[PDB]
């Protein structure tokens, strides 16, 4: 039922679960030649190159976190703090 | 027994007391005894001790016995793991059996592995009552050709219009 | 059979475990939201040893000649001797000491010291011990207030929980009860100068690094 | 092909029965003739001959999704599977005026009604009802038992009710009297069973109403699931049209009984192959079995 | 012989009703709580030796401080009785009393049982309520107990925050019987919500839920 | 041995491997696209795409209506119960009408 991006008490986080199906999609995407948003300075494998785009904070995607509930809060790839 | 206990100068040091272990239950009885501590006496029924002192009491000394258990044969095993299944074994207000209950369940749905082969039945009984399918596990989503909703799969992802 | 009976039990965003249903089993994994694979035995040392010991570690008593930070210790050590202002300081975190000790007690009556906490705080410091080279000959250059106001800011960060309503901003300070106990032990004001020897630099690196383990600690939604 | 249609999951599976009014909303023929004809296999539903229509629906034999047919059943038949449900109802409500045969005023009862599984709450229920033998008129209070307690107006006898096939007979007594339970009177008793009487049972008064374990239309599958199926289907018709045959013209009472056993045999044949003599559940067994 | 020792136990349950009483939220003198024995036989025993239960019976009053958050606590009425086995006629006497003098609680404590008769006489006054114990399951104070944690019954108002912020259906919440030792001791009511706040090796220390079933 | 059994997808539901184990346990069933009623969850609805019309008589329904893939074996499982005077509703919301 959404939630302002304000009053989002979720976390500022990324969970390793977000990490590994936002970089198994984008490898994805890229292995079936979807155009990239990096330089691939050598890279040629999807994933790595997907890799590459996380940290450079380049992955237009958003993750839709639901609570149990049903409402729901969105980050977007780029908000998302990835330390893990 | 050797009890570590606060000395008057604080640090911890041993006093030896006498307990009393007995062969057979009855802790609403002996318990009301003159003479001993009420406070601190124990069983291994945790069931005597869930109706005697209350399902939270009943908890803690379930809790203490699956510790025992495991801490036997010196094996160590991380808190939450033996908390949560002493949890699940007490939500309802109730010490809830785990090694198979019910015939038809636990906490699952007409679409997992249909069970006997007669699953039928499980249909037919959930059609009469109105059940209500949540599909966050893995086998009904198999058979909807989805992924669970649990980890990787605990939220979705979608195309970003913001980035420039 | 555990399995079965488990099997759908899983964190959610609200750092809640909840079953298929929805039903609450626990308000938050673990009673602390913490992750067991981030989880180290510790020693929560406020807890043991006599009344004098624990005293002759932790007290500092800036109007005293005697129980006050030598200025050996501290680089501002003589011109600290006597300083009201701070004394207040300094008991707000002694008497929380001493409740600390206090709760412990009740917590583990039996008087055991290690206990599975998040953060190697022991380790944290032998780091900084090494990476900034720290000579335990030359006093340190940091301010009482620097330590007792900055250890008291690090635990508004360990965060497990953030609701901004009462309910869950209480939850989130039982969650970190007994990890903060550990900390402030830790990094009582004594202990830091003439135990650890920190530096300005060398602390706040410290607690930086503690807020960093910590979260990282934490439980992530999406547990099986 | 493209459908504006909006792509989506599945999140929640709603279970429930098929009552015979929306069995009939949201068909498309009314199969008469047992025997392409308006009868069966076309008057709306899938087609074949590689053959676009289907309904306006065009498309297919391999983008259509079978659509259901329609078919009265001159007398109503219990449903194979509920056959041990509609009977314990029965010993649950009174056989006469459908109200449950304890209240709120006996104390063991309330204490079953407070049990929230619909599947143990039922069962507790049950096995305090079968046992009275009375709709009660008057019950003692919550204080002097020199005070009663009124309640639903019918004291008549409640009858030992037991199973033999496809078929309920009951006993009654104030020697007993041995008369089966037809198919009319249980789907009258149950239809009179108020929405607080049937959900305090487990069911659910939008999609699980107890009148609905009693067939009444049947639902005809599509091509793509029924071969064979639709024989038993023929039968199914046959014997409900022979039924018919047999009150256009008048008859015997033990005649109309005889058509009335031969379409419940083959109601419940259809759908499970375990009675008398000798399906879907059984399409299952391999569907079900193979899955 | 036994009366000496007979007398004790009818005395420490007195103390656990008081107990008892002052957790629910009435006001009461930890002093008289800790009424020793021989106090207790003169303040209540006849010229004999002989316990006259009839004379332990009292009313309590809510406290100021518990008034602020449940209101509608009317007083009690804790009741003993001197017959062993109390019948129809005796508790009559009593759920009448009650009623009469309005009171929203009466507690009954009886020393054997009582007839089931009676037993059946007590939902009969609404809403005022009607509770009964064996002195034995009261000579101790279960909540005095190492595994039992403090139980704190929730007003319908914290109840709402909670059930709000944590977002859940009143059935997605640990349960608790009504019959469970601890609700009978506070006197819980189905609905209620109770919190609990326990030691944690974990945490510090941990509150859960459970609403009374 | 060699087989992928209930214990190894319960340590691949503790890995929190889900699309592992979509892809592992799904079968070859032609993944079909059916229409469905948003009001009641049933395959009732008639579909002209090429008019771009959507009908679901019954429900009086040409505007709330989805689109989903599910394995063949399904549409036909669900279909059989619907035979057997069941309802299989399937909805795409959680959060119910409550
Ligand atoms: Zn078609
Ligand atoms: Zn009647
Ligand atoms: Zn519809």
């Amino acid at each position: 039922k959404a939630i302002p991006k304000d009053q989002r008490a979720t976390t500022p986080y990324m969970t390793k679960y977000e990490r590994a199906r936002i970089l198994g999609t984008r490898a994805l995407q890229i292995s079936m030649n979807a155009p990239v948003f990096v330089d691939l300075e050598g890279e040629t494998d999807p994933l790595r190159i997907a890799m590459k785009e996380l940290a450079e904070k380049k992955i237009p995607l958003v993750i839709r976190r639901y609570l149990p509930d049903g409402s729901f809060e969105d980050w977007s790839v780029e908000e998302l703090i990835v330390d893990l | 027994y050797d009890r570590k206990v606060p000395s008057p100068t604080g640090e911890y040091v041993k006093e030896p007391e006498w307990v009393l272990e007995t062969d057979g239950v009855n802790l609403s009885e002996v318990m009301t005894v003159p003479g001993i501590d009420p406070t601190r006496i124990y069983t291994n029924s945790f069931i005597d001790i869930m109706e005697v002192l209350g399902i939270e009491a009943g908890r803690a000394a379930l809790y203490k016995e699956v510790y025992n258990v495991i801490a036997s044969d010196g094996s160590y095993v991380n808190y939450r793991h033996m908390a949560l299944l002493v949890d699940v074994m007490t939500t309802q207000g109730g010490l809830t059996s785990v090694t198979r209950h019910g015939f038809n369940r636990s906490n699952t749905g007409a679409l997992m592995r249909c069970s006997f082969e007669e699953t039928v039945e499980i249909l037919f009984e959930a059609g009469a009552s109105a059940e209500l399918d949540d599909c966050r596990g893995v086998s009904e989503n198999v058979i909807l050709g989805q992924m669970a909703p649990i980890g990787t799969g605990a939220f979705d992802v979608m195309i970003d219009e913001e980035s420039l | 059979r555990l399995v079965k009976a488990l099997e759908d039990i899983m964190v959610h965003y609200d750092n809640t475990t909840r079953n298929s249903l929805g039903n609450v089993i626990q308000f938050i994994y673990g009673e602390d939201g913490m992750d067991a694979a981030h989880i180290e035995k510790q020693s929560l040392d406020t807890i043991g040893g006599s009344d004098a010991a624990f005293e002759k570690r932790y007290r500092v008593d800036l109007l005293n000649t005697d129980h006050t930070l030598d200025p050996s210790l501290l680089e501002s050590g003589s011109e600290i001797l006597g300083d009201l202002k701070l004394q207040v300081l300094l008991d707000e975190e002694y008497k929380q000491l001493v409740k600390d000790r206090k709760f412990l007690r009740e917590v583990f009556v039996d008087g055991e010291a290690n206990w599975p906490l998040p953060v190697n705080i022991r380790r944290i410091i032998q780091n900084a011990q090494q990476t900034f080279h720290i000579d335990h000959t030359k006093p340190s250059d940091l301010t009482i207030k620097d330590i007792v106001l900055g250890v008291k800011d690090l635990q508004e960060n360990l965060l497990v929980l953030r609701g901004k309503n009462e309910i869950i901003q209480n939850a989130q300070r039982d969650a970190v009860t007994l990890f903060c106990c550990l900390l402030r032990s830790r990094l009582a004001t004594r202990r830091v100068l003439q135990e650890y020897r920190l530096t300005k630099q060398a602390f706040d690196w410290v607690l930086s690094n503690i807020e960093a383990q910590f979260l990282r600690s934490v439980v992530h939604p999406g547990e099986m | 092909q493209y459908s504006s249609a909006p792509l989506r999951t599945v999140k929640e599976v709603q279970f429930g029965l098929f009552s015979p009014e929306e069995v009939r909303a949201i068909s498309v023929a009314k199969i008469r003739f047992p025997e392409k004809i308006g009868g069966l296999n076309d008057p709306r539903l899938g087609s074949i001959d590689r053959n676009l229509k289907c309904q306006t629906c065009q498309e297919g034999m391999n983008e259509c999704p079978g659509h259901f047919g329609h078919i009265d059943l001159a007398k109503p038949v219990f449903h194979v599977g509920f056959i041990a449900k509609i009977k314990k109802v029965c010993e649950c409500v009174c056989m006469h005026c459908g109200k449950l045969l304890l209240d709120e005023h006996n104390e063991l009862m309330r204490q079953a009604l407070a049990i929230k599984d619909s599947k143990k709450r039922f069962a507790a229920i049950w096995t305090l009802c079968k046992t009275k033998m009375v709709c009660e008129t008057d019950v003692p209070s919550e204080d002097d038992p020199t005070q009663l307690v009124s309640r639903g107006g019918c004291g008549n006898t409640q009858p030992t009710i037991r199973k033999d096939g496809l078929k309920l007979v009951g006993s009654w007594k104030k020697e007993p009297e041995l008369r089966v339970l037809s198919t009319e009177e249980i789907l009258n008793i149950f239809k009179h069973i108020s929405v607080k009487d049937f959900t305090s049972l487990g069911f659910n008064e939008v999609f699980s109403r107890p009148e609905w374990m009693i067939l009444t239309c049947l639902p005809v599958p599509p091509p793509p699931v029924r071969d064979d199926l639709t024989f038993k289907l023929a039968d199914i018709l046959k014997a409900n049209i022979s039924l018919e045959t047999l009150e256009h013209n008048g008859a015997p009472h033990h005649a109309i009984e005889e058509a009335e056993s031969l379409l419940q045999f083959h109601v419940a044949t259809y759908m499970d192959n375990d009675i008398a003599g000798q399906s879907i559940r059984a399409r299952l067994k391999g569907k079900e079995g193979r899955i | 012989q036994e009366n000496e020792r007979n007398i004790s136990r009818l005395w420490r349950a007195f103390r656990t009703v008081k107990e008892m009483v002052k957790d629910r939220g009435y006001f009461i003198t930890q002093e008289e709580v800790e009424l020793p024995l021989e106090d207790f036989k003169a303040k209540y025993c006849d010229s004999m030796g002989r316990p006259q239960r009839k004379m332990m019976s009292f009313q309590a009053n809510p406290t100021e401080e518990s008034i602020s958050k449940f209101p509608d606590m009317g007083s009690l009425w804790v009741e003993f009785c001197d017959e062993p086995s109390v019948g129809v006629k005796t508790m009559k006497t009593f759920v009448i009393h009650i009623q009469e003098k309005n009171f929203q609680t009466g507690i009954f404590v009886y020393q054997n049982n009582i007839t089931p008769s009676a037993m059946k006489l007590v939902p009969s006054i609404p809403p005022a309520t009607i509770e009964t114990f064996n002195e034995a399951a009261l000579v101790v104070n279960i909540t005095h107990h190492e595994l039992v944690p403090k139980h704190i019954r929730l007003s319908s108002d914290e109840k709402r925050e909670l059930l709000k912020r944590y977002r859940l259906k009143e059935s997605q919440l640990p349960r608790i019987q009504r019959a469970d030792p601890v609700a009978l001791y506070l006197g819980l009511k189905r609905g209620e919500v109770v919190k609990i706040i326990r030691k944690s090796e974990t945490s510090g220390r941990y509150a859960s839920y459970r609403i009374c079933m | 041995g060699l087989r992928f059994g209930e214990m190894e997808r319960d340590c691949m539901i503790a890995h929190g491997a889900a699309s592992f184990l979509k892809e592992r346990l799904m079968e070859a069933s032609d993944a079909f696209r059916v229409h469905i009623c948003g009001i009641c969850g049933l395959m009732t609805v008639i579909a002209k795409l090429n008019h771009n019309q959507f009908e679901c008589k019954g429900c009086d329904n040409k505007i709330d209506i989805y689109q989903i893939h599910i394995p063949y074996a399904a549409k036909l499982l669900f279909q059989e119960l619907m035979a057997m005077n069941i309802t299989p509703r399937l909805y795409t919301d959680r959060s119910r009408d409550f």
